[PDB]
RNA sequence: UUGGCACCUCGAUGUCGGCUCGUCGCAUCCUGGGGCUGUAGUCGGUCCCAAGGGUUGGGCUGUUCGCCCAUUAAAGCGGCAC
RNA sequence: GAUAAACGCUGAAAGCAUCUAAGCGUGAAGCCCCCCUCAAGAUGAGAUUUCCCAUUUCUUCGGAAAGUAAGAUCCCUGAAA
C-alpha cells in the first residue's frame, strides 16, 4: 500500500474509489494500491 | 420593595414522566433542566428551587444524530498520571443510559449548591418502568 | 423479478419471507422503498431521486432477486487445492484439510450450507443463502490463500492469481 | 469451587514420593460450619458464609449468638463468605472438612501480610538509596517529589507509611497432603501472615 | 537546535553534568498486527496500525555528546524552568 | 467482548465493476472485561443475617432531659499490632 496525499491512477488499470470517506486506487497492478 | 420571592416549601412541587424514545439527548435534556429549575412557573425565583421532579424512562431510546454513538466521547480523569478514561456516547447509551441522560442533564443545570439539589430530583430510566408510583407522577409532552 | 414454480413470496410491513424448496429466507429492506408483489413477476418502487433511495433501489432489487434464485437451483462455490501434500476429507459435519500446517484445520458448516468433497485436491460449498456462501468458501480458502511463486494454496476455480520467479 | 477457612501453624518441609524436598505451611481448619447462604433472589448474589474457630460465649454478643443459632452452632471467631462455590453443596450447619481438597488440588492462598508499622521508601517500595560515601546527604529518602510545572506532587509519588497488614492472595499453591483427623492441609511454599493468622483456601481461580 | 526580539523576574526566578524519583508525547528501538517488495526459503527493505510493557553493564573524558569493549528482544527520540 | 491498520462477503449508486452507501464477517502486546488490591463521606451515604424494644418525668404546643436495653467505651494484662 501507498499511502500519500496524491494518489492518482499509475496504468489505465488503475481505478479510483472511496471507502470510508478516503480517496484510493485500486488496480491489478498490487504495486499500484495507494491510500490517501 | 414589593416583587414576589417564593418561600422554601410555599409553591407546590410536581412529579413528571418523560419519555426519551427518539427525542436528541440535547432536546430533552435542555427542557428537562427548565423543568427541575422551575422557569415554567410564574413563582420561579433564583435562589429556592421551585421546580417539579423529573422520571425519565426509555432512556435507552434516547436520539444520537449524526456519528455521535461512536464520535461523541465522554471522558473522566481519575486524578492520577495519566489516568483519563473515555467511552463513546453510543457504548455508554447501550450499557449505562442512565448515566448518560444524568451527564447530559447536570451539565445545562446551575454549577452551584442549589444546582446540585436540583439534580437529586432527577430520576432516570433505561426501561419504560419506575418505582415511584407512590409519587403519582403525571405524564409530560416536550 | 421473475418468481420460479415452487417459490412463494410473502411481505409483513418491511420485512419479506421468502420459502421454497430448498429452504427458507428472511430479510428486512428499508421502509420508505416499497415492494409490489404479484403471483408471477416482483417489481420493487423507488418514491423518490435522491442519491440514498437510487442505491437502496438496486440493492432491494438485488437481494430479492438473490433470495429468489437462492431457493431455486441454489448457489455452488467451488475450491480448487494446490501443492504436495494438500487435501480435504469429509468427516461429519467438519471439512478437515492438511494444507501444510503443524495443525490439521477444520470448519463446521452453519445453518443451511454443505461442504460436500468429491475429491481430496478440491472442495465445493452448496447453499441458498448467498451471502453465507460467500463468506464460509472465503474463510475456507483464508486458511492458505494462493501464494504468487508456485501458485500453491486454496483457490477458487475461475480464479486468476498473478505469478513471479 | 470449594473454599475453607484455616488457622497458620507454621512452615516445614516434606520428602515427596518421587525423593524431592519441598517447603509447606500447615492450616490447621477445624470447626469450619456453613452458617448461612445468599441467593440472587435475597442478597442479590450467590455466595456462602461460612464460619470458622469456635469461641468462648463471653467472647460473643446476642446478634453473633442469634445468626449461629439459626445453623445450630457456637459462636464462631471468623466468619467469611465463599463466591463462585456451588449453592447445592453446602446445607446450614453442615461441617466443611478439609477432604473438600485432595493431594495435587491447585487452590489460591488468601490472608493478612504481616504487619511492618511506619517504614520508609526503601524497604516498602524497593528504592534505590542515594551514595553512602563520596560527600553524600542523600541515603534512604524518596527522590525528587516530581517537576517543576505543576505545581504540586503528582497522586502517587511513593513516600514511608504503614507498611504490611494489606490482604494478599497467593494463586496456585499445590496441596502436598490432606490429614482428616487432624483437621490439616499442608500447602507447597508459603502463604502470607504470621503464625495463628487466618487464611482463606480456595479452588485456583485459574 | 543555531538564532532574532527585550515582554515577567536585578529590595536574587541558583546556572552544566551526575544521583534519586519519575511522569508525559509518539515522529516506535524491541515485542504485537498488517500492505507493497527488485518478498523462493532464511534474512531484509519500505510504508500503515499500535504508547501495554520493556528499552544493559563497562573503558575514556567534569562532561552532555561521542568513540570503544561486552552484551541484549531492544539498547527509541523528544517534553516536563535544557 | 468490541475495534485499529488490513483482509473479505454480499451489494447497488454507476445493466459492468466495486469491502460500503443499506447489510454481514474476519482482524493487534493496544480498548473494555477477565486477574490482584482499595472502595457506600457512592451525602446517590446501598444490601443481607442477627440483636434490643416502645420506659419515666415533662412540654398548652412542637419538642426538651434522664434513667436504661442491645451494644460499646474508660481503666487494666498484653502482641500476631
Ligand atoms: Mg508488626
Ligand atoms: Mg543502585
Ligand atoms: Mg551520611
Ligand atoms: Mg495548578
Ligand atoms: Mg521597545
Ligand atoms: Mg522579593
Ligand atoms: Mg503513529
Ligand atoms: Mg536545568
Ligand atoms: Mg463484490
Ligand atoms: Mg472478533
Ligand atoms: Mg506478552
Ligand atoms: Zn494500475
Amino acid at each position: 500500500m501507498k499511502v500519500r496525499p496524491s494518489v492518482k491512477p499509475m496504468c489505465e488499470k488503475c481505478k479510483v474509489i472511496r471507502r470510508k470517506g478516503k480517496v484510493m486506487v485500486i488496480c491489478e497492478n498490487p504495486k499500484h494500491k495507494q491510500k490517501q | 420593595r414589593t416583587t414576589y420571592m417564593a418561600k422554601p416549601g410555599e409553591v407546590e412541587r410536581k412529579w413528571y414522566v418523560i419519555d426519551a424514545t427518539g427525542v436528541s439527548l440535547g432536546r430533552l435534556s435542555s427542557e428537562v433542566a427548565s423543568i427541575l429549575r422551575g422557569k415554567n412557573k410564574p413563582q420561579f425565583t433564583p435562589h429556592i428551587d421551585t421546580g417539579d421532579f423529573v422520571i425519565i424512562i426509555n432512556a435507552g431510546k434516547i436520539g444520537l444524530t449524526g456519528k455521535k454513538a461512536t464520535d461523541k466521547i465522554y471522558y473522566r480523569h481519575s486524578q492520577y498520571p495519566g489516568g483519563l478514561k473515555s467511552r463513546t456516547a453510543g457504548e455508554m447509551r447501550t450499557n449505562n443510559p442512565e448515566k448518560l441522560l444524568e451527564l447530559s442533564i447536570k451539565g445545562m443545570l446551575p454549577k452551584n449548591s442549589l444546582g446540585r439539589q436540583l439534580f437529586k430530583k432527577l430520576h432516570v430510566y433505561g426501561g419504560s418502568e419506575h418505582e415511584h408510583a407512590a409519587q403519582q407522577p403525571e405524564v409530560y409532552e416536550l | 423479478i421473475v418468481i420460479p414454480a415452487g417459490v412463494t413470496v410473502t411481505l409483513n410491513g418491511s420485512t419479506a419471507t421468502v420459502k421454497g424448496p430448498k429452504g427458507e429466507l428472511v430479510k428486512e429492506f428499508n421502509p420508505e422503498i416499497t415492494i409490489k408483489i404479484e403471483g408471477n413477476e416482483i417489481n420493487v418502487s423507488r418514491p423518490t431521486d435522491n442519491k440514498n433511495h437510487r442505491a437502496l433501489h438496486g440493492t432491494t432489487r438485488a437481494i430479492l432477486n438473490n433470495m429468489v434464485v437462492g431457493v431455486s437451483e441454489g448457489y455452488e462455490k467451488k475450491l480448487e487445492l494446490i501443492g504436495v501434500g494438500y487435501r480435504a476429507q469429509k468427516q461429519g459435519d467438519k471439512l478437515v484439510l492438511n494444507v501444510g500446517y503443524s495443525h490439521p484445520v477444520e470448519f463446521v458448516a452453519p445453518k443451511g450450507v454443505d461442504i460436500e468433497v468429491p475429491a481430496n485436491t478440491q472442495v465445493i460449498v452448496k447453499g441458498y443463502n448467498k451471502e453465507h456462501v460467500g463468506e464460509l468458501a472465503a474463510n475456507i480458502r483464508a486458511v492458505r490463500p494462493p501464494e504468487p511463486y508456485k501458485g500453491k494454496g486454496i483457490r477458487y476455480e475461475g480464479e486468476h492469481v498473478r505469478r513471479k520467479e | 469451587t470449594k473454599g475453607i477457612l484455616g488457622r497458620k501453624v507454621g512452615m516445614t518441609q516434606v520428602f515427596t514420593e518421587n525423593g524431592e524436598l519441598i517447603p509447606v505451611t500447615v492450616i490447621e481448619a477445624a470447626q469450619n460450619v456453613v452458617l448461612q447462604k445468599k441467593t440472587v433472589e435475597t442478597d442479590g448474589y450467590e455466595a456462602v458464609q461460612i464460619g470458622f474457630e469456635d469461641k468462648r460465649a463471653i467472647l460473643s454478643n446476642k446478634p453473633e449468638q442469634g445468626h449461629v443459632a439459626k445453623a445450630n452452632t457456637t459462636p464462631k471467631r471468623f466468619i467469611r463468605e465463599f463466591r463462585d462455590v456451588n449453592l447445592d453443596e453446602y446445607e446450614i450447619g453442615a461441617e466443611v472438612k478439609v477432604d473438600v481438597f485432595a493431594e495435587g488440588d491447585i487452590i489460591d492462598a488468601t490472608g493478612v501480610s504481616k504487619g511492618k508499622g511506619f517504614q520508609g521508601v526503601i524497604k516498602r517500595h524497593g528504592q534505590s538509596r542515594g551514595p553512602m560515601a563520596h560527600g553524600s546527604r542523600y541515603h534512604r529518602r524518596p527522590g525528587s517529589m516530581g517537576p517543576v510545572a505543576p505545581n504540586r506532587v503528582f497522586k502517587n509519588k511513593l513516600l514511608p507509611g504503614r507498611m504490611g497488614g494489606e490482604q494478599i492472595t497467593i494463586q496456585n499453591l499445590e496441596i502436598v497432603k490432606v490429614d482428616v483427623e487432624k483437621n490439616v492441609l499442608l500447602v507447597k511454599g508459603n502463604v502470607p501472615g504470621a503464625k495463628k493468622a487466618l487464611v482463606q483456601i480456595k479452588t485456583a481461580t485459574k
